């Protein structure tokens, strides 16, 4: 039985516990291709269900995702409660290694849900995002304001009636009045945040760290309330890097959305490509062969080494040593030589396809892979012994912005931070995707404290394990097809397209109108370069995505930022920013 | 009936087969040879499903869902493994000989064969041998032929012969060398041959007019509109690309024009893409021709209109309801004149009085196919209202349909129906000045002058009911034919009487009304159908006004020093010399038109109006249905200096500048509400379409498909900065793909049909409640008037017998589907299809004059000694000259007129 | 359907020949000796049946020439793997009820009978490997396993 089959998920013990707790007429179970039990629950019992899941013997301790969905345009809703809007809550229990997805149905006029922030503190930014893009109000939320759009924005962009393109609206006319109005909108108002901008002894200092700061890894701004050098409170202001990629997912075909998936986490590349194409293959019912899995593992581990090299060099640069970034980018250029050879592009390859990859491996890729595998470990050991074993770097890093497993779980922290708290939870081992079971590699974990130094050394060990994976896949690569034999493989193989009429017809209708994926819900969760990246795709049975929800780890890390750096100095914040491994396309999407 | 599809219980209609029942429920079964209009023949063998007779049955039997009735207690499986493999094998067998032609095929992206190859999931080729090839034929200027792409599904021949009644298309050849076409090269002379490009699931028959300037279906910007080439008002989907009208697709209206258009309405759209059209307001200063924008044109026009003592307005039946009303409200009630002549207006008002006061229900075009005995009086339907002639052919085959239904044979078994009803058919009696194209199925054809046709109609009315006025002087053989017609009409259950204003006589319409009244008096379900001339003739008749002669004499006597002509050439309804003298004598001629007419030399100001592809409006068709047509594209998006607006917008802003000295661009709903407020008889045009505030769950209706391409590059030669998409404040549509085009949306105006997996015109299946039936959530357009409680009285003005006077020749009209329309003949593709101007003569009259066939004779009408070559017409009665109406220099107003000095020159 | 020597001691009734996987037909039997190659005989039969099609319905019209060309390849020794399986699938998908009339089931009965009884003659005509494509320089082909 294939793993993409629509599973009703009535064999999960969490469903039985929910039946024995709330009764058999309290919820509906939706059969999806997510691999996760989807439970439609009533709005009145949402907090009780959340408390019951939090108080389980092996509880669901993490809020993975929280977002809305416009169901007004969804034609195929058989077996679902009647809804104009819906809110889904994706929760993870690491102890059971299980997920659940609670869905709440809302009418068009009664668009209010009880807040989830008391059960999970990381729900704050998710609820602000759901209010900003869908207009759904959360009762009891502390500060429900726009988080992706500026405060002087009319309408909610992820609603179906909102226009997706900039050409629908008037072209961007920057006048003096508009500049003044948007500058007053962008000015930080501490009375809105309850910052209390003064003390009897002295005055607090309000500083904009970002958008134009060397320490900020993008266009975002942390507003710091300071006394002298110490941070009293922080307001991380995001939404400056919003590209509307989910609304773009509603606007492109299944095949033509792959380059947009590539730019979600621009240091990730094929790592960003994999969850989307895996979810689309779950929707289509495509089981890719072994060679496709090994090639995709190759490219994603190569890009993981690339991203980790950039992260380590960036951390060393923000600590103060400006030398190893040059050599780390030289190693990045070696990886880029291999990636240019394979995919034809440097940093956004867009090489993964539905059912396979764009081309076969060119003749001679193993020579460049062997060159990189010989070049890498001496350079990495040099970086370690030159900067990562530096006592000044250790003084700037060890003990700085430290949190335990409780803070990592309550804020949805994934990736190197969660493993640095001692929780051994990696997606490539817990829920193995793309044939990662065939590769012998270790998962580094920490001692229980998630320092800057601990996260950086964990990423160094992850780089070494990725080098081991690359060596294993270089020594054993299958000799088969680079595309699946499914009819929904988009696009079909090129030579058959160029000389057969069936293949020409399939190519013609798949690159123009798009592949028709039948109406189902799919979900794929992978271990990204910066944490856990997930794609949740709702298909309406058409050639375009009805809903594309992208869960990213940098969003959770930036929401965790005020709770881990409050009371510290600004230097600790600089090291914390350099040691988080975030980019801002990842956050704002 | 109750069926079980894949274990799911469904309630279907037991008189339908399994294919249309399952397609109505939304179940996707592949099919080629079945069409909702043609029937089931079981040719392509693509619709296979596995049938079980019991709920507990494992083996089953592969049957054809198109040939299997949807009886109660049938358990069918569509996605069973055996059925799916057989359907994939049928697609594979069709793919063995199919050419590698999809990039160079006009049907690519609109192909049913592509959609069904993808739907069955066949994408691997194991056939390694050669593919058969075919030569191609020249089918004329409209249809391009590519025989290699054929799958031998027999849809073309079934439509063209068993539906359209054509005679030059057929199947030839053998085992796998089947050819579909003509026995030689030549033009397909059926008036409905253009539907072959949508009937054919492959790219064999393609639109050559669209193939000249070809774009794909996703690149097309569509709109729902009404065809403006005659009075039937078929719903069309005009689609444009790069600022020019590319294609006219069929728009499904289950009430009017369900699957089929006529060739004039499908290939006569080329006048929109003419380069001589006015694109700006142009003002004449002596010999100089200066160009204004909208504001200066309004200010100058209002200044000269205020500096005049009386302003009159000449409308047109070519204009919409709103533009004619805006002219009427600009110039006043008493100063508004309809652009048609006095006789044309008299015939039009008589036809309207018969329709909305005669007490006889006027059927819709779909309902014409259900009437038993058809009597056509005076109308040449196949050349003026051709789609009505197609529905008349269907009503004629209704006899074979009922005879096969008497033998417990299903409705969809079209081959068995044609086998049982071999040549027996419903009675059809056509009267004309000559032979018609309905004569192959007509029970009788009466070739006579219009006076004698009217006398035969009055004799039929007198023989059906003795209270009708009698006509004395009928020959005994004609009396025998009349009593044959009377016995056929009296024995019918639903008789239909079809007349119109194109016959050129009032007494023909009076005789048709008397026949309908006599049939109603016997207790019969009689229907009557008047065929008007232009698209909005009935709306102009309802709104009313003076004739063109009254406006001409008002200009000639000097009481009118300002004339506003709305979309009229004025040479079609009156003599060119008198019109030219009247417009030259008037000191201000202001012409709102979108086509370069001949009266623009004398025009002091020309307003570049918008055609149907660039304007919104309402048109009233021949049966009194108000239909809204929507704008397809904004003309100023590509060409920035184009100032081309709606004619009602022109005239409303002109009246606002006349009154308050302010330019006011209104909205379509404001003009609509003005019509409903001022004219109570046009009150139904408000409900023809919903207003601009209508939304489908908050979003508008998309004019283009969701895969519309080239957005950031289609205007990059002008400027690299892409402008905002044009905003439609008039309608509920948007000039973008950011909108709704779902098959399950609660609307009646569908711009185009597309569904996931259905890119062909078979995508209209998803937009109907049942396939081949009504559109889902009702058809667009509402009827203006209902059938009255009481009817008219008998018209006692029986005309005298036509006596051929010496010297004077009565002009017999000869209408042509290609040539007799004002705007269709301006299309460049119609030049190769329009017949040469030939004057038709009797052999006896030509022998008296010494003329043989071919040579040229000259006749003078209103000081115009024009010379035409002579064609001998045996069926034409002596004393008449046959002239082609609507040609160059021969107006349709010439019908019924005299002709002096007919000499060989 | 072709029958063997063991079927010769069978009465010539409809139900007796029908039970043994054949048809009585017109009861005018035709004998095939050992010198007659059965692939050539079935090729001649299918050539007659394909060229005497009426062309109304898809499976006979566009699948009998496929069997004809497969048997021409097998006659000349240019058969490729999958051809006999294609013939078997054609026999299964041209049976009673699949086509509009009964010309095609009677067409494909000798083919399936010959494959059932004399498969070794059909397998002997498969000499070259399967090749439907040709090499396009610059595009690496998808090597399905
Ligand atoms: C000039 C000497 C070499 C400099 C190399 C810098 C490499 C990247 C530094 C990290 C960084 C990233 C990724 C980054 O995205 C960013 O935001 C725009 C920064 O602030 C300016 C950064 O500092
Ligand atoms: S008819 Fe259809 S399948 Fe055939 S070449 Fe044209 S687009 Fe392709
Ligand atoms: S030409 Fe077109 S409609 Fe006619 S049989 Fe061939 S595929 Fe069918
Ligand atoms: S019958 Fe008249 S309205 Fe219909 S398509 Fe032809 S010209 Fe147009
Ligand atoms: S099976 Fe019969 S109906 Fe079908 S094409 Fe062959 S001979 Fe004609
Ligand atoms: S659709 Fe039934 S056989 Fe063609
Ligand atoms: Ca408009």
């Amino acid at each position: 039985e294939p793993a993409w089959q629509t599973r009703d998920h009535l064999d999960d013990p969490v469903i039985g516990e929910l039946r024995n707790r709330f009764g058999p007429d309290a919820f509906t179970v939706q059969a999806t291709r997510t691999g996760v039990p989807v439970v439609w629950i009533k709005r009145e019992q949402l907090l009780e269900v959340g408390d019951f899941l939090k108080k389980l013997p092996k509880p669901y301790v993490m809020l993975f995702d929280l977002h809305g969905m416009d169901e007004r345009l969804r034609t195929h809703r058989e077996g679902l409660p009647a809804a104009d809007f819906s809110v889904f809550y994706h929760l993870i229990s690491i102890d059971r290694n299980r997920d659940i997805m609670l869905k709440v149905a809302l009418a068009e006029n009664d668009l209010h849900v009880p807040t989830f922030t008391k059960l999970f503190p990381n729900a704050n930014w998710y609820e602000r995002e759901t209010w900003d893009l869908f207009g759904i109000t959360f009762d009891g939320h502390p500060n429900l304001r726009r988080i992706m759009m500026p405060q002087t924005w009319k309408g909610h962009p992820l609603r179906k009636d909102y226009p997706a393109r900039a050409t629908e609206f008037s072209p961007f006319e920057l006048t003096k009045a508009k500049q003044d109005l948007e500058m007053e909108a962008l000015t930080f108002k501490p009375e809105e945040w309850g910052m209390k901008r003064g003390t009897e002894n002295e005055d607090f200092m309000f500083l904009n760290l970002g958008p134009n700061h060397p320490s900020a890894h993008g266009a975002f701004r942390i507003v710091l309330q300071l006394d002298g050098e110490e941070i009293v409170d922080c307001v991380p202001d995001i939404g400056y890097h919003h590209r509307g990629a989910e609304k773009m997912g509603e606007r492109q075909s299944w095949h033509s959305y792959i380059p947009y998936t590539d730019r979600i986490e621009y240091l990730g590349g094929c790592v960003n490509e994999m969850p989307y194409v895996l979810a689309v293959e779950k929707l289509a019912g495509i089981t890719v062969p072994d060679r496709v899995n090994v090639i995709r593992v190759m490219l994603s581990e190569l890009f993981r080494i690339n991203s980790h090299l950039l992260y380590i060099s960036t951390f060393i640069q923000d600590v103060g040593a400006m030398t190893p970034v040059f050599f780390a980018f030289t190693d990045r250029q070696k990886i880029y030589d291999l990636v240019e050879a394979i995919t034809g592009f440097r940093m956004h390859p867009a090489w993964f396809r539905i059912g396979g990859v764009a081309h076969d491996l060119p003749r001679g890729w193993d020579r460049l892979l062997r060159e990189f595998l010989d070049w890498m470990p001496k350079r990495l050991a040099s970086y370690e012994k030159a900067a990562l074993q530096n006592t000044i770097l250790k003084g700037r890093s060890q003990g700085v912005a430290a949190y335990g497993a409780k803070e990592a779980l309550e804020w949805g922290t994934t990736g190197a931070g969660l493993r640095a708290t001692g929780i051994d939870f990696d997606v490539r081992k817990a829920r193995p995707y793309s044939g990662y079971e065939n590769f012998d590699f270790e998962i580094p974990v920490g001692g229980g404290v998630s320092d800057c130094y601990t996260r950086v050394m964990l990423k160094v060990e992850e780089l070494r394990q990725s080098l081991r994976i690359l060596e294993q896949c270089l020594n054993n690569m299958p000799e088969g097809p680079f595309k699946a034999d499914h009819p929904l493989t988009t696009p079909p193989p090129k030579e058959r397209t160029l000389q057969h009429i069936e293949t020409l017809i399939t190519h013609f209708l798949q690159v123009s109108w798009g592949p028709v994926m039948p109406a189902n819900e799919s979900f794929q969760m992978i271990e990204a370069t910066k944490g856990i990246n997930s794609y949740y795709l709702t298909s309406d049975g058409s050639t375009m995505s009805y809903r594309t929800r992208i869960r990213t780890p940098s969003y959770a890390h930036l929401q965790q930022i005020p709770a881990a750096i409050r009371g510290s100095l600004v230097s600790d914040l600089i090291v914390y920013l350099g040691s988080i491994d975030f980019v801002m396309s990842d956050v704002d999407r | 009936a109750t069926i079980h599809v894949d274990g799911k219980e469904y309630e279907v209609n037991g008189a339908d087969n399994l294919l249309e029942a399952c397609l109505s429920l939304g179940l996707d079964i592949p099919y080629f040879c079945w069409h909702p209009a043609l029937g089931s023949v079981g040719a392509c063998r693509q619709c296979a499903v596995k049938q079980y007779q019991n709920a507990e049955d494992t083996r089953g039997r592969l049957v054809m869902s198109c040939m299997t009735p949807a009886s109660d207690g049938t358990f069918i499986s569509i996605d069973d493994e055996e059925a799916k493999q057989f359907r994939e094998s049928v697609v594979e067998w069709l793919m063995t000989n199919h050419p590698h032609d999809c990039p160079v095929c006009e049907e690519g992206g609109n192909c049913h064969l592509q959609d069904m190859t993808v739907m069955t999931g066949h994408s691997f080729r194991r056939y390694r041998f050669t593919k058969r090839t075919h030569r191609n034929q020249d089918l004329g200027p409209f249809i391009s032929h590519e025989m290699n792409r054929c799958i031998a599904c027999y849809r073309c021949v079934r439509y063209y012969k068993d539906y359209a009644g054509g005679t030059d298309l057929g199947v030839y050849g053998a085992h796998d060398n089947v050819y579909f076409g003509r026995p030689e090269d030549g033009t397909l002379e059926s008036e409905f041959s253009g539907n072959l490009v949508e009937i054919c699931p492959t790219g064999v028959f393609t639109d050559k007019t669209h193939s000249e300037r070809y774009n794909r279906k996703w690149d097309m910007q569509f709109a729902p509109s009404i065809c403006q080439q005659c009075s039937i008002g078929c719903n069309i989907s005009p689609g444009e690309r790069y600022g020019e009208l590319r294609r006219i697709e069929n728009r499904y209206n289950g009430t009017v024009n369900h699957y089929f258009l006529c060739d004039r309405g499908r290939f006569g759209y080329g006048y929109v893409n003419l380069k001589d059209r006015p694109r700006q307001p142009v003002q004449r200063r002596g010999d100089d021709f200066i160009t204004l924008n909208a504001e200066q044109a309004m200010q100058g026009a209002a200044d000269i209109l205020r500096q005049s003592k009386k302003v009159i307005g000449i409308g047109s039946p070519r204009a919409s309801v709103e533009s004619n009303f805006a002219l009427r409200e600009l110039v006043g009630e008493e100063n508004f004149y309809t652009g048609i002549a006095h006789g044309e207006q008299e015939r039009l008002q008589l036809a309207l009085k018969v329709l909305r006061e005669g007490g006889i229900y006027t059927p819709a075009l779909r309902e014409i196919e259900s009437y038993d005995a058809v009597l056509v009086l005076g109308e040449d339907v196949t050349q003026t209202g051709a789609r009505v002639a197609l529905a008349v052919r269907q009503a004629v085959k209704g006899k074979a349909r009922e005879m096969a239904a008497a033998q417990k044979v299903a409705d969809w078994q079209i081959a068995a129906i044609l086998n049982i009803g071999q040549r027996a058919k419903h009675p059809l009696f056509v009267t004309n000045v000559d032979d018609t194209r309905l004569d192959d199925i007509a029970a009788w054809t009466y070739r006579a002058p219009v006076e004698d046709q009217a006398r035969l109609g009055f004799a039929i009315a007198h023989a059906l009911d003795n209270s009708a006025p009698a006509v004395d002087g009928i020959e005994p053989e004609l009396q025998s034919k009349i009593d044959v017609i009377v016995q056929a009409l009296a024995g019918a259950k639903k008789p239909l009487i079809i007349s119109g204003t194109n016959a050129g006589s009032l007494e023909v319409i009076q005789a048709a009304a008397n026949v309908a009244k006599a049939l109603k008096g016997r207790g019969a379900d009689v229907g009557i159908t008047m065929i008007a001339r232009s698209v909005n003739s009935m709306g102009l008749g309802i709104m009313g006004g003076g004739s063109l002669e009254e406006a001409l004499t008002e200009l000639e006597t000097g009481r009118a020093d300002a004339v506003v002509v709305l979309e009229n050439d004025l040479h079609r309804h009156a003599s060119a010399t008198r019109v030219n003298a009247a417009l030259a004598k008037a000191p201000l001629v202001m012409v709102v038109d979108h086509q370069r007419t001949a009266i623009m030399e004398n025009a002091h100001l020309v307003l570049s109006a918008a055609s149907f592809a660039e304007s919104d409006g309402t048109v009233i068709n021949n049966e009194g249905r108000a239909q809204r047509f929507f704008q397809v594209y904004d003309p100023a998006y590509y060409d920035s200096k184009t100032v081309m607006l709606e004619s009602w917008r022109w005239l409303h802003s002109l009246h606002s500048t006349l009154l308050s000295r302010e330019v006011d661009w209104t909205q379509l709903d404001h003009v609509i509400d003005a019509v409903v407020a001022k004219i109570p008889e046009l009150a139904g045009i408000k409900d023809a379409a919903p207003d601009a505030t209508f939304r489908i769950r908050g979003q508008k209706l998309a004019r283009e498909p969701h895969r519309y391409s080239g957005r950031t590059a289609m205007r990059a030669n002008i400027s690299v900065h892409e402008p905002r998409q044009p905003q439609d404040i008039d309608t509920m549509f948007t000039f973008s793909m950011e909108g709704n085009n779902q098959p399950t949306a609660h609307r009646s105006q569908v711009p185009f049909a597309w569904a996931p997996g259905w890119n062909s015109p078979q995508a209209w299946n998803k937009f109907q409640d049942e396939v081949g039936g009504k559109l889902r959530f009702g058809d667009p357009g509402v009827r203006l008037f209902e059938t009255s409680e009481n009817g008219l009285d008998y018209f006692t003005s029986v005309p005298a017998r036509f006596q051929p006077q010496d010297g004077k020749w009565r002009i017999a009209p000869y209408y042509h589907l290609f040539g007799s329309d004002e705007l269709s003949q301006r299309a460049p593709v119609f030049q190769s299809r329009m017949p040469q101007p030939y004057i038709k003569l009797n052999p006896a009259d030509a022998a008296k004059l010494g003329v043989n066939a071919g040579t040229r004779v000259s006749f003078s009408y209103d000081g115009n000694t024009v010379t035409l070559p002579v064609e001998i017409a045996e069926g034409l009665t002596a004393g008449q000259v046959g002239l082609p109406m609507g040609m160059s220099g021969i107006a349709p107003v010439l019908a019924g007129a005299h002709l002096e000095d007919l000499k060989e020159a | 359907d072709f029958l063997t020597e063991a079927h010769l001691d069978l009465p010539m009734e409809f139900e007796s020949i029908g039970k043994a996987g054949s048809r009585l037909g017109t009861a005018l039997a035709m004998a095939v000796d050992h010198e007659i190659n059965m692939v050539s005989l079935v090729r001649n039969l299918e050539e007659f049946f394909a060229r005497e099609s009426c062309g109304w319905c898809t499976p006979c019209r566009d699948g009998l020439p496929w069997s004809v060309k497969i048997l021409r390849a097998l006659e000349r020794g240019e058969g490729q793997p999958g051809d006999i399986e294609t013939l078997e699938q054609l026999c299964r998908f041209l049976g009673p009820g699949k086509t509009f009339c009964a010309h095609a089931p009677g067409a494909v009965e000798p083919l399936q009978s010959a494959i059932k009884y004399f498969r070794e003659e059909f397998e002997a005509g498969i000499k070259q490997p399967f090749s439907n494509t040709h090499l396009i320089n610059g595009i690496q082909p998808n090597l399905l396993k």
